[PDB]
C-alpha cells in the first residue's frame, strides 16, 4: 500500500531479489565482454604493427650518400 | 551520447530515491544500498575513461593517439592528455564519493529503483554503452586513414594516463579520509568556482550593460 | 611527443629535418635510377569506388578490396577482418616509408654539415 | 476597390443606426467579411498591377497591407468592447465610427495612385488616431501625447506638401504609375539635397527615426488599446509605404542622401533595443521593440537592394501583427492589474495558464525564431545591409542579441516566477481576450506557411 | 489521503 | 583580508560598524524597525482584510515609476559632464560608424570599378 | 532567548488552525464527482502502418515524379561488379602484389 | 521565516550563529563523518574557551578575528540543504503553489463536484470575516504606547477570538502541492 | 516517493535523536523538558540540537526561527508545521 | 540621503545602498517575496538591475581584484603557453603523405586540357 | 506506524567513530554526538567498500562465462 518498499531507519536498505541479480547481471556482461574481445582481439594496447627503429636504416637503404 | 545519458540518469536515480539529495557530500555507499544503479554507474564511468573494449575505447583512443601522431600545438597536446587523466580522476571523484565510501545520506532510508521504468532504461541504454562501440566501429564505412603505427608508449598512452588518473585519484580521496585537515585550498577555488569566469563576467557585463542603458542611453 | 623534437628544438635545428620540405634533397640523390612508386589502382577504379580523395593513398587497391567484402557479406561486418589486415599493413608498409624518407633526409642534412664543414669550408 | 471601401463607409451608418445593445456584434461581425472581400485584391496572377481605376491601384505592396488594415478593424473593435464598455451609448458609437473611419481612410491611402491622394488622406489619419487617444485616453498626459502626436506628424508632413507640388510643376502629374514609367532624375545639387529630404523625411517621422522617435513611446503609453494598436500595426507602416512609392523619384541622390538616416536607424536600432531592457513600463517596453524593429526597416528602404524591399515587407506584416499581439495582451494585464508596471503582476502563468501560451509565442514572434515570416525578414534585411558593408552585421548583431534579451523578460518577468500574492484577485480570462489573440496569431502561423503573399514589389 | 489540489479555474 | 569592490562587497560579519555599535547606532537601528514595522502593520491589515476588492496599492513603487519616467526633466540642469557626456553619446558612435561603412563602402566600390571584386556566383542582393 | 510566552501562544493556536485547514483540504469519498484491444496491435499498424501509407502514397507520387526530389549518390561499383542495366562486368584491377 | 526579525542583534545571537556557519562549513572541507565528528568537537573547544570572558571588548574583539578567520577558511560550495534558501530545490514547488483565493472565480461547473470540499472552505470564509472587526480592534486596543514597535504580533487573550492577522499564515499554499 | 511524516513519527524521531546526546539523560527526556533550563544543555549545545534535527529531517531550520526550539516538543510542532503534518 | 545634485534627474529620489536583492536575507517574509521587498520601503533607483535574476553583487569568498587577476592570468598564460607552442609543435618523425597522378591534379578537380608538371614520389 | 530501532541498539565501539573518540579523549576532549553518527557505521553499511571490489564488481563469473565461450569455440 503507501507502503511498497518498506522504509528503514537507520539500518540497511532491504533489498529485492531482481535488484542485486540485474546489478551484477549488467556488470559480469561487462566483463565477459571486455575478457571476450580482449582474447578475440588484443590489439588495443599492442597494435598489430611494429615501429621501425628508425636508427637502424642501412644508409644505402636511405640513399645516403658517402660523401661523394 | 550513450555513456554520459547513462550517468545522467544513473544520479538521476540516486538523486530521486534519496530525499532529492545533489550533493556527492551527503551521498554515500550506494553500491550496497543500490547495486543496480552503482552498476550502471561504473560502467559508465569506466566508458567515460575510456576502459579497453567498452564503447569509448573504439572511438577515443582513436582521436588521443590521433594527436600524438599529428603536427600540433605542444600546448594543446599536453592539455589534452592530463584532460584524459583528469577525466579519470573527476570520474574516480565520483564513484568514491557517490558509490564507495561510508553511507552520509539522511538516516531515515527508503531506496527504490525496482520500478521497471528506473530499470528498463537503465538497463537498455547499460547493453548499449556496453557494445555500442563494438558494432559502430565495425560497421561504418572505411574513413580516415588512420595510423596505426606508433612508438608503444603513444599507442598505450590514453590507456597508462587513465589508469595512472584513476590511481591518482584513489590515492587523494583515501588520503582525506585521516583525521588530517590540511587542504590549505592551495588552487580547488579557483576550481570549485569554475575558475572564477563565472564569478567575474557574470558580474560585470549584466551590469555594465544595463547601467549604460538606463544611465546613459534611455535617460541621458 | 617525441624525442626527435627535442634535437631540433633543443640542440641545433641545421641537421634536424623541416617538417615539411622533407624531399628537400635532390630526388636522385644517392639514387641509381630509383624506380618511381607504383599504384596499383586505376584512378577510374577509385573513382567508382567513391573512394574519399584522402583515402585514395597507394593502399586505396586493398581498399577497394576491404569494401569490396563489406558490401557483400553485408549482415556480417565481422567478417571481412582479412580484408582491414591487410589495409592497413598496405598502411603500416607506407607510414614506415615515410618514415625512411624523413630519416634519409634528416640523415642527409647531416652529411651536409660534415661536408661543408671541413671538406669545402677550410681551404 | 470599391468593396474594400464602399462597403466599409456603410459600416458607419451601420454602427449609427443599429440597436445600443446590438451594436457591437453588427459591426464586428460584418468587417470579418469586409476583410473576406479584402482578400480579392491577392488573385493576382500576373505581374502587372491591379489599376482598379484612375485613383484607386493595388500593387503588391499594398495588398498585403490593405488586408490587414481591414482585418484588424475586426480586433479593434473586439479589443476595445471591455473598456468602452463603461460608456453612455453615443461614446461607443463614437469610438466604434472612428476606428471605422481609420481602415477606410488607411485601406484608401495604402490603395491610393495619386501621391498627394496619400497625403490628404495620409494625414487625416491623424484625426481620428487623435481623437481616439486625446478622448479616450486614461492617464493625465495624454493631452500632451496629442500634441506630440500631431506637431512631429504636421510638421514632417507640410515639407512633403511642398515637396509634392512641387514634382508636379518639374513632371506634370503626381500618378504613381506615370511617374515611375517616366524619367525622372535628380541632379545631386544642393537643393535637391533638399527635395529628397524634404520628401523622406516626412514618412521617417511617422515610422520612428532614432532622432525623431519619442513621439511613439509617450504616444501608445497613454493612448488606448485600439489605438495602440493602430499605431503600432497599420500608422507606423503608413510611413514605409510612403517611402516605398516615393523614392521611385529621386533615384540618384539617395545613393549618398542615405548615410546619415542608416546610420542614425542602426546606431539608434541598438539603444532602443537596450533601454527596452530596463524600462518598468511593459507598453513602454513594446514602443520601444517598436521602434527598433521599425528602424531596421528605414535601413531597408534605404540600401535598396531588392531583398532589403521584401525583407522589409514581411517584417512590416508580421511585426504588424506580433506588436499588436503584444499590446493586446499587455492590455489584459493592464485591465486586471490596472497598473502597467513590469515588476508587479508576476507569476501569472500559475493562473492564466493560456495566456501565458499567446504571450511565449508572441515573444517568440518578437524575437526571431526561425520558422516564422518575423525571421525571414530580419534574415533579408540583415544580409542586404551586410552587402552595403559587412560591418553592418556588428550593429545589427548587438541588436539580434538584445532582441532576445528584452523579448524574454518580458516573459520571465511577467509570465513566470512566484505569483503575486493578492493583488486584486486576476479574474479569470473571457474568450474574446483570448481570441483578440487568436486572431493574431493564426494569421501569423497560415501566412508564415506561404511567404510569398507578403513578399514585396521587388520579389 | 487525497487532498484538494488548488487550481486555476480552468474551465475559461 | 577581503576586500570589497563596488562588487562582491563587504559582507555583513567583516563590517566595522556591525561590531561597534554605540548607544546612538542602537538606536538608529531600533527605529528602523519601527519604521519597517509600522509600514508592515499597514500592508498586512490591508491585505488580510476580508470584504477587500480594491487593488492594494504599494505606493512605494508608485514613487518610484514616477521618480524615473516623469520626475526626470522637471529636475534637468544643463551642466558640464552632462551636454559634453550628452553629445560623446549621440553623435559619437553616430559618428565613428559613418567612417567605418564610408570607408569600407569606398574600398568596395573602387575594387569594383578598378575591377578586382569578384562577386562570383552572386546573382543575389 | 526561548519563545516569548506570547508568541508560544500566537504559534500555539495559529497552528491548531492550519491543521483544522489541512484537514479540511482533504478530500471526501466521492469528492472528484464525475460529470455523467490486441494490445500493442492496435498501435503498430494503426498508428504506424496507416502513417506509412500516407507517406508512401506521398513519396512515390509526388516526390518521385518531380524532378531532383530525391536524389541518391551513387552506387559504389568496385572490380569486378555486374551492373545491373549495362550488364558490364567491371574489369578486374592489376593484380596488386601479393603477400606484400 | 516564521519569527519576526530582531532590531538588533545581540552579542549572543552572532557568536552562536557562527557556531553554525563554522561548523556547517566545517562539514564541507571535511565530509566524511568521523574526520567532521573529529575536527568539530575540537572546533567547540575553540568556542568553548573564550566563554567567560567578562570583557566585552575582548569578546568583540574574538568574535570580530573569529569571523575573518572564518570568513578566509570558508568553503566555497559548502553543504547547503536541498530546499533551503540557495539550495537545490528553493522554490522549486511554487509553480504549484496557487494562492487559495482562486478558487473563488471558478465555474460553478467546476466547483459542482469536489462539493464538500467548498462545503469546508464557506465555513472558514465565515470564520476570517467574524473576526476581522474583534481582530483589528484587538490589534488597536493592543497597540503599543507610541515607541518601539516590532512586527510580532498579539495572541488570542480571550475565547472565540483568533489570532490577529491569522487568514494567510494558515490558508497558506501547502510546501509540496506535489 | 517516501511516505510522509506524522505527528508521532516526528516526535519519535526526535527524542530518539536527542536521546543519543551524551549530555542529555535518556530518561529525563521528556517532550515538555526544556533544554536549557530544565535538562542543563548550555547556548552551544542548542545549536548543536538543532542541527541534528536538521540533519535527521533534512532540511534548514532558519536561524531567527531556531533560536527557539528550546522545548523538546516545540523543535516537533515547528518540524511539523514547516512541512504540512495536519496529522 | 539625496542623490548627488549634479541635474542629471535623480531629483528627490533616495541614493539608498547599492545593494542586490540576492543577499536581502532570503528566510524573512518579505511581502513581494520575489523582490525580497516589504510594502512601503524606498525602492532603489536600478531595481530593474540589481533583481534577484540581472546582476548579483554579494559578498564573495575571494576578494573581486584576486579574482580578477587571476582569472585573466590564467587566460594569459593560456594563450601565451598556447603560442610557445606554435613557435615548437610535436610532429612525429615521418614525412610527407604521397597521392598518386599528379597529387590527384585532375581529381582535386584540376583541368583536364593542362597536365600538370608531374609530381613523382619514389620508393624508399 | 513505523517503528524505530532501539536508541541503544548503537554503541561507538568497533566503529571509526571509536579511534577519533578515543583521540578527541586524550585532548581531554569527548564529543557528544557521536552515537548518533554510530548507524552509519553500525551495520550493513559496515564493511569498508575496496575502489577494486566496485571496478571489479561481478568480474568473477564475467571470466567464468569467458571461459565457457571459449570453450565452445574450442569445441568447435
Ligand atoms: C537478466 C534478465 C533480464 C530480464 C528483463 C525482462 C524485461 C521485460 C520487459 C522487456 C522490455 C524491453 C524493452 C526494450 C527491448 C530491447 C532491449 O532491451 O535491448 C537492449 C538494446 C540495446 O541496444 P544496442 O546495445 O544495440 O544499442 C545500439 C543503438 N544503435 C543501434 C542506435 C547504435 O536495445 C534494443 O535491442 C532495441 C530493440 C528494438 C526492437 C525490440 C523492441 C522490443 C520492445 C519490447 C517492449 C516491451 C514492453
Ligand atoms: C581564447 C582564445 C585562445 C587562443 C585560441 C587560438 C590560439 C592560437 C594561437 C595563438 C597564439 C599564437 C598566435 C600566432 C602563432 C604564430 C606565431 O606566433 O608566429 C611566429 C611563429 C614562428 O616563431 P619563431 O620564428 O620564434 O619560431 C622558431 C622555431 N624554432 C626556434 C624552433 C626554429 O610562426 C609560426 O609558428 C607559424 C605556425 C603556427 C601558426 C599558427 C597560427 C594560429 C593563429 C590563431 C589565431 C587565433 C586568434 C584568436 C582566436
Ligand atoms: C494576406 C496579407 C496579410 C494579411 C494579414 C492578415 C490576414 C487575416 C485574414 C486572412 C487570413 C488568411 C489569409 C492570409 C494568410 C494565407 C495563408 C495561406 O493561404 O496558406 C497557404 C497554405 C498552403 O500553402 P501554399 O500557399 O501552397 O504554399 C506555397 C508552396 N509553394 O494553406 C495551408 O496549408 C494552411 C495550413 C494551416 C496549418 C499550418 C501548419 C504549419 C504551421 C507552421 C508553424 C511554424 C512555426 C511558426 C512560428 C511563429 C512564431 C512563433
Ligand atoms: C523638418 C522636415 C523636413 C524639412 C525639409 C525642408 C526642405 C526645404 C523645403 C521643402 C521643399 C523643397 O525642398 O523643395 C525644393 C526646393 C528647391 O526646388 P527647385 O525649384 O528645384 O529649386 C532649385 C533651384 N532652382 O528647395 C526649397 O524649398 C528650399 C526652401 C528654403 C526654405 C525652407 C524653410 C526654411 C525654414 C527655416
Ligand atoms: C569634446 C566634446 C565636445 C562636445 C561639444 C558639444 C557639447 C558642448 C558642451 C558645452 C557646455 C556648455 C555649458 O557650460 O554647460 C551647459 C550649458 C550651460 O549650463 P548652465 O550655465 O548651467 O545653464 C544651462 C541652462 N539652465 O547649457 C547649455 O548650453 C544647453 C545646451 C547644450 C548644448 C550642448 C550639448 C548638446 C547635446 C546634444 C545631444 C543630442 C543627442
Ligand atoms: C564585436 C565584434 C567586433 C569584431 C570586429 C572585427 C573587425 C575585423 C577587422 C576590421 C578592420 C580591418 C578590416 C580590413 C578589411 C576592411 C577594410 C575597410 O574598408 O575597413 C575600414 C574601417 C575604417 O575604420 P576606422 O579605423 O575608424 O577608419 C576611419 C578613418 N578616418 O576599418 C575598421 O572599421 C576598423 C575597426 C573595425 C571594428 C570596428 C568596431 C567593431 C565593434 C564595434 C562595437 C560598437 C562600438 C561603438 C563605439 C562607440 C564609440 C563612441
Ligand atoms: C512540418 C511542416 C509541414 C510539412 C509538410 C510537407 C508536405 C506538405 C504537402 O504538400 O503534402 C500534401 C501533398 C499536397 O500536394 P502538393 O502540395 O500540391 O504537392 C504535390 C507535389 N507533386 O500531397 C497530398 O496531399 C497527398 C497526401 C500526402 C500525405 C502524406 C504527407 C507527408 C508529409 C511529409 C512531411 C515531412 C516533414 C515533416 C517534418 C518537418
Ligand atoms: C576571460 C575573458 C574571456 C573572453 C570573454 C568571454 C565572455 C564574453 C562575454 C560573453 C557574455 C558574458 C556575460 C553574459 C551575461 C550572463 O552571463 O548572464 C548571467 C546573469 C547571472 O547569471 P549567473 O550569475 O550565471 O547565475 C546566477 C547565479 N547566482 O544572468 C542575467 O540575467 C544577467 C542579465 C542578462 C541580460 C542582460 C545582459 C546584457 C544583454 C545585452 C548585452 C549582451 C552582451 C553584450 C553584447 C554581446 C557581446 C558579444
Ligand atoms: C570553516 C572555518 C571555521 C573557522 C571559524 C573560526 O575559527 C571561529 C573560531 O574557531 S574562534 C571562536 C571564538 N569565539 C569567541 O571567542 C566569542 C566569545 N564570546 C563570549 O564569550 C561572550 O561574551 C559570551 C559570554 C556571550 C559567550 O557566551 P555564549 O556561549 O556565545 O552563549
Amino acid at each position: 500500500g503507501g507502503v511498497h518498499i518498506q522504509p528503514r531507519y537507520r539500518e540497511f536498505p532491504q533489498l529485492t531479489r531482481s535488484q542485486v541479480i540485474q546489478g551484477e547481471f549488467l556488470s559480469s556482461l561487462m566483463w565477459f565482454w571486455i575478457l571476450w574481445r580482449f582474447w578475440h582481439d588484443s590489439d588495443a594496447v599492442l597494435g598489430h604493427f611494429s615501429y621501425p627503429d628508425p636508427s637502424q636504416w642501412t644508409d644505402e637503404e636511405l640513399g645516403i650518400p658517402p660523401d661523394d | 551520447a550513450f555513456f554520459k545519458a547513462m550517468l545522467f540518469m544513473c544520479s538521476g536515480s540516486i538523486i530521486h530515491s534519496l530525499a532529492d539529495e545533489q550533493d556527492i557530500r551527503k551521498m554515500g555507499n550506494i553500491t550496497k544500498i543500490m547495486p543496480f544503479t552503482s552498476s550502471c554507474l561504473v560502467i559508465g564511468s569506466l566508458a567515460l575513461t575510456g576502459m579497453p573494449f567498452l564503447t569509448g575505447f573504439y572511438s577515443k583512443d582513436l582521436i588521443i593517439e590521433a594527436i600524438n601522431t599529428c603536427n600540433t600545438n605542444a600546448w594543446a597536446l599536453l592539455i589534452t592528455l592530463i584532460a584524459t587523466s583528469m577525466t579519470a580522476m573527476y570520474s574516480m571523484r565520483i564513484i568514491y564519493f557517490v558509490t564507495m565510501t561510508k553511507p552520509r545520506f539522511p538516516p531515515l532510508i527508503s531506496i527504490n529503483e525496482n520500478d521497471p521504468d528506473l530499470m528498463n532504461p537503465i538497463k537498455r541504454l547499460a547493453f548499449g554503452s556496453i557494445f555500442a562501440g563494438f558494432v559502430i566501429s565495425y560497421n561504418i564505412p572505411p574513413t580516415s586513414i588512420p595510423v596505426l603505427t606508433m612508438p608503444w608508449f603513444l599507442k598505450t598512452t590514453a590507456l597508462i594516463i587513465s589508469v595512472l588518473g584513476f590511481l591518482i585519484a584513489l590515492e587523494l580521496n583515501n588520503l582525506t579520509m585521516k583525521l588530517s585537515m590540511n587542504k590549505a585550498n592551495p588552487y580547488s577555488s579557483f576550481s570549485t568556482l569554475l575558475g572564477f569566469f563565472p564569478s567575474i563576467i557574470h558580474r560585470i557585463t549584466p551590469m555594465k550593460s544595463l547601467n549604460l542603458s538606463l544611465k546613459t542611453s534611455l535617460t541621458l | 611527443m617525441g624525442a626527435h623534437l627535442t634535437r631540433r628544438y633543443l640542440w641545433d635545428a641545421s641537421v634536424e629535418p623541416d617538417p615539411e620540405k622533407i624531399p628537400s634533397f635532390p630526388p636522385d640523390l644517392g639514387f641509381p635510377e630509383r624506380k618511381e612508386r607504383v599504384m596499383v589502382a586505376t584512378q577510374q577504379e577509385m573513382m567508382d569506388a567513391q573512394l574519399t580523395l584522402q583515402q585514395r593513398d597507394y593502399c586505396a587497391h586493398y581498399l577497394i578490396r576491404l569494401l569490396k567484402c563489406k558490401r557483400d557479406s553485408f549482415p556480417n561486418f565481422l567478417a571481412c577482418k582479412h580484408e582491414q589486415h591487410d589495409w592497413d599493413y598496405c598502411e603500416h608498409l607506407d607510414y614506415v616509408k615515410r618514415m625512411k624518407e624523413f630519416e634519409r633526409e634528416r640523415r642527409l642534412l647531416q652529411r651536409k654539415k660534415r661536408r661543408a664543414l671541413k671538406e669545402a669550408r677550410v681551404a | 476597390m470599391l468593396k474594400i471601401i464602399l462597403p466599409s463607409l456603410m459600416l458607419l451608418p451601420l454602427t449609427w443606426l443599429s440597436s445600443p445593445k446590438k451594436t457591437w456584434t453588427n459591426v464586428t461581425s460584418y468587417s470579418f467579411l469586409i476583410s473576406l472581400t479584402s482578400l480579392t485584391l491577392l488573385w493576382q496572377t500576373d505581374e502587372n498591377y491591379k489599376n482598379f481605376s484612375n485613383m484607386f491601384s493595388s500593387d503588391p505592396l499594398s495588398t498585403p497591407l490593405i488586408i490587414l488594415t481591414a482585418w484588424l478593424l475586426p480586433l479593434m473593435l473586439m479589443a476595445s468592447q471591455n473598456h468602452l464598455k463603461k460608456d453612455n451609448n453615443v461614446l461607443q458609437k463614437l469610438y466604434i465610427s472612428m476606428l471605422i473611419s481609420l481602415q477606410i481612410l488607411l485601406i484608401m491611402t495604402f490603395s491610393a495612385t495619386e501621391l498627394i491622394m496619400f497625403y490628404i488622406l495620409f494625414e487625416a489619419t491623424l484625426i481620428p488616431t487623435l481623437i481616439i487617444i486625446t478622448r479616450w485616453g486614461n492617464q493625465t498626459e495624454r493631452l500632451n501625447a496629442g500634441i506630440y502626436f500631431l506637431f512631429y506628424t504636421l510638421i514632417g508632413s507640410i515639407p512633403l506638401l511642398i515637396a509634392l507640388i512641387l514634382i508636379q510643376n518639374h513632371v506634370g502629374t503626381l500618378n504613381l504609375m506615370i511617374l515611375s514609367f517616366t524619367t525622372h532624375t535628380l541632379d545631386a545639387s544642393w537643393s535637391n539635397n533638399l527635395l529628397w529630404l524634404a520628401c523622406m523625411m516626412a514618412f521617417l517621422i511617422k515610422m520612428p527615426l532614432y532622432g525623431v522617435h519619442l513621439w511613439l513611446p509617450k504616444a501608445h503609453v497613454e493612448a488606448p488599446i485600439a489605438g495602440s494598436m493602430i499605431l503600432a500595426a497599420i500608422l507606423l507602416k503608413l510611413g514605409s509605404y510612403g517611402m516605398i512609392r516615393i523614392s521611385i523619384i529621386l533615384d540618384p541622390l539617395t545613393k549618398y542622401m542615405a548615410y546619415p538616416f542608416i546610420l542614425l536607424s542602426l546606431w539608434g536600432m541598438i539603444m532602443t533595443s537596450s533601454i527596452c531592457l530596463r524600462q518598468t513600463d511593459l507598453k513602454s517596453l513594446i514602443a520601444y521593440s517598436s521602434v527598433s524593429h521599425m528602424a531596421l526597416v528605414i535601413a531597408s528602404i534605404m540600401i535598396q537592394t531588392p531583398w532589403s524591399f521584401m525583407g522589409a515587407t514581411m517584417l512590416m506584416i508580421a511585426h504588424g501583427l506580433t506588436s499588436s499581439l503584444l499590446f493586446c495582451l499587455a492590455n489584459s494585464n493592464y485591465e486586471r492589474i490596472h497598473s502597467r508596471t513590469m515588476i508587479m503582476a508576476r507569476g501569472l502563468q500559475m493562473v492564466f495558464p493560456l495566456m501565458a501560451t499567446w504571450w511565449l509565442m508572441a515573444s517568440l514572434a518578437n524575437l526571431a525564431l526561425p520558422p516564422s515570416i518575423n525571421l525571414m525578414g530580419e534574415l533579408f534585411i540583415t544580409m542586404s545591409l551586410f552587402s552595403w558593408s559587412n560591418f553592418t552585421i556588428i550593429l545589427m548583431g548587438i541588436n539580434i542579441i538584445i532582441t532576445g534579451m528584452y523579448s524574454m523578460y518580458m516573459i520571465i518577468t511577467t509570465q513566470r516566477g512566484k505569483l503575486t500574492n493578492h493583488m486584486i484577485n486576476l479574474q479569470p480570462s473571457h474568450t474574446r481576450e483570448l481570441t483578440l489573440m487568436a486572431l493574431h496569431m493564426i494569421p501569423l502561423i497560415l501566412l508564415t506557411t506561404s511567404p510569398k503573399l507578403i513578399t514585396g514589389l521587388t520579389m | 489521503k487525497r487532498l484538494f489540489v488548488v487550481k486555476p479555474s480552468l474551465y475559461y | 583580508k577581503y576586500k570589497p569592490a563596488p562588487l562582491a562587497t563587504l559582507p555583513s560579519t567583516l563590517d566595522p560598524a556591525e561590531y561597534d555599535v554605540s548607544p546612538e547606532t542602537r538606536r538608529a537601528q531600533v527605529e528602523r524597525l519601527s519604521i519597517r514595522a509600522r509600514l508592515k502593520r499597514e500592508y498586512l491589515l490591508q491585505y488580510n482584510d476580508p470584504k477587500r476588492v480594491s487593488h492594494i496599492e504599494d505606493p512605494a513603487l508608485i514613487r518610484w515609476t514616477y521618480a524615473r519616467s516623469a520626475n526626470i526633466y522637471p529636475n534637468f540642469r544643463p551642466t558640464p559632464k552632462n551636454s559634453l557626456l550628452g553629445a560623446v553619446a549621440g553623435f559619437g558612435p553616430l559618428i565613428f560608424w559613418y567612417y567605418v561603412f564610408k570607408t569600407d563602402r569606398d574600398r568596395k566600390e573602387r575594387l569594383i570599378q578598378e575591377g578586382k571584386l569578384d562577386r562570383k556566383f552572386n546573382i543575389s542582393y | 532567548s526561548g519563545y516569548t510566552p506570547d508568541e508560544k501562544l500566537r504559534l500555539q493556536q495559529l497552528r491548531e488552525l492550519r491543521r483544522r485547514w489541512l484537514k479540511d483540504q482533504e478530500l471526501s469519498p466521492r469528492e472528484p464527482v464525475l460529470p455523467p484491444a490486441y494490445r500493442s496491435s492496435l498501435f503498430a499498424v494503426s498508428h504506424v502502418l496507416i502513417p506509412m501509407w500516407f507517406v508512401h502514397y506521398y513519396v512515390k507520387y509526388h516526390m518521385a515524379t518531380k524532378p531532383y526530389t530525391i536524389v541518391s549518390s551513387k552506387p559504389r561499383i568496385f572490380p569486378g561488379d555486374t551492373i545491373l542495366e549495362t550488364g558490364e562486368v567491371i574489369p578486374p584491377m592489376r593484380d596488386f602484389p601479393d603477400q606484400h | 521565516a516564521f519569527c519576526a526579525p530582531p532590531a538588533y542583534l545581540t552579542h549572543q545571537q552572532k557568536v552562536l550563529r557562527l557556531y553554525k556557519r563554522a561548523l556547517r562549513h566545517l562539514e564541507s572541507w571535511c565530509i566524511h563523518r568521523d574526520k567532521y565528528r573529529y575536527f568539530a568537537c575540537l572546533m567547540r573547544a575553540r568556542f568553548e574557551e573564550h566563554k567567560n570572558e567578562k570583557d566585552m571588548m575582548r569578546a568583540t574583539q574574538l568574535l570580530r578575528e573569529a569571523e575573518e578567520e572564518f570568513w578566509q577558511n570558508q568553503h566555497p560550495q559548502p553543504y547547503i540543504f536541498p530546499d533551503s534558501p540557495g539550495g537545490t530545490s528553493f522554490e522549486r514547488y511554487e509553480c504549484y503553489k496557487v494562492p487559495e483565493w482562486c478558487l473563488d472565480y471558478w465555474h460553478p461547473s467546476e466547483k459542482a463536484m469536489y462539493p464538500d470540499y467548498f462545503s469546508k472552505r464557506e465555513q472558514w470564509k465565515k470564520l476570517r470575516m467574524e473576526s476581522w472587526d474583534r481582530e483589528v480592534k484587538q490589534l488597536q486596543e493592543e497597540t503599543s504606547p507610541d515607541g518601539i514597535m516590532t512586527e510580532a504580533l498579539p495572541p488570542a487573550r480571550r475565547e472565540g477570538d483568533l489570532p490577529p492577522l491569522w487568514w494567510h499564515i494558515v490558508t497558506r499554499p501547502r510546501e509540496r502541492p506535489t | 516517493d517516501a511516505p510522509p511524516l506524522t505527528l508521532d513519527g516526528i516526535k519519535d524521531r526526535v527524542l530518539y535523536v536527542l536521546k543519543l546526546y551524551d549530555k542529555i539523560d535518556p530518561e529525563k527526556l521528556s517532550v515538555n523538558s526544556h533544554f536549557m533550563k530544565d535538562l542543563g544543555l548550555d547556548s552551544l549545545d542548542q545549536v548543536e540540537i538543532i542541527m541534528a534535527m536538521e540533519d535527521e529531517f533534512g532540511f534548514e531550520i532558519p536561524d531567527i526561527d531556531a533560536e527557539k526550539l528550546m522545548c523538546p516538543q516545540e523543535i516537533v510542532d515547528y518540524i511539523a508545521d514547516k512541512k504540512d503534518v495536519y496529522e | 540621503e539625496p542623490y548627488p545634485d549634479d541635474g542629471m534627474g535623480y531629483g528627490d529620489y533616495p541614493m539608498l545602498p547599492n545593494r542586490s536583492q540576492h543577499e536581502r536575507d532570503p528566510w524573512y517574509q518579505w511581502d513581494h517575496s520575489e523582490l525580497r521587498m516589504n510594502w512601503g520601503e524606498p525602492i532603489h533607483w536600478d531595481l530593474d538591475m540589481y533583481i534577484r535574476n540581472r546582476v548579483d553583487t554579494s559578498p564573495t569568498p575571494v576578494s573581486w581584484d584576486v579574482m580578477c587577476k587571476h582569472l585573466f592570468g590564467f587566460v594569459a598564460f593560456m594563450v601565451f603557453m598556447f603560442w610557445v607552442g606554435h613557435v615548437f609543435p610535436s610532429y612525429q618523425p615521418v614525412g610527407p603523405k604521397q597521392y598518386p597522378y599528379n597529387n590527384l591534379y585532375l581529381e582535386r578537380g584540376g583541368d583536364p586540357t593542362k597536365e600538370p608538371e608531374p609530381v613523382v614520389h619514389y620508393d624508399i | 506506524k513505523m517503528e524505530l530501532p532501539d536508541y541503544r541498539q548503537w554503541k561507538i565501539e568497533g566503529t571509526p567513530l571509536e579511534t577519533v573518540q578515543k583521540k578527541l579523549a586524550a585532548r581531554g576532549l569527548r564529543d557528544p554526538w557521536a552515537r548518533n553518527e554510530a548507524w552509519r557505521y553500525m551495520g550493513g553499511f559496515a564493511g569498508n567498500i575496496t575502489f577494486p571490489s566496485v571496478i571489479l564488481k561481478g568480474f568473477k563469473w564475467g571470466f567464468a562465462a569467458f571461459v565457457v565461450a571459449l570453450g565452445a569455440e574450442y569445441f568447435l
